[PDB]
């Protein structure tokens, strides 16, 4: 996804329609790395919180 | 008075049974607050 990003965003001969299904795809990645950081927080918290609950909740 | 003592054991005899009943009605209410706050916790714990 970053590639096609990175070679879309640079090419200006996608015109408005290309410009506009690029910035639909980085829009997309944006929402996608909210939700990584949202698990990478969550693993945060189980990192943080150090027990191996043998509960239902525990981040496996 | 032997009728009296009759119609008194009879009656004594129905007075307990219904105080024994309303004893029994007045002392699963445990189960059902352990279920809804169980069922509260394990709610928590899935939407956290």
């Amino acid at each position: 996804i970053r590639r096609y990003t990175d070679q879309r965003s640079l090419d200006r001969s996608f015109g408005l329609v290309g410009q506009s299904f690029c910035a639909a795809l980085h829009q997309e990645l944006r929402e996608y790395y909210r939700l990584l950081s949202v698990l990478h927080s969550q693993l945060q918290l189980e990192d943080d919180q150090g027990v191996n609950l043998g509960l239902e909740s525990s981040l496996t | 008075i032997v009728n009296l003592q009759v119609e008194m054991i009879k009656q004594f005899h129905m007075q307990l049974n219904e105080m024994h009943s309303l004893l029994e009605r007045y002392s699963e209410g445990l189960v059902a607050e352990i279920e809804r706050l169980r069922e509260e916790n394990k709610r928590l714990r899935a939407h956290f």
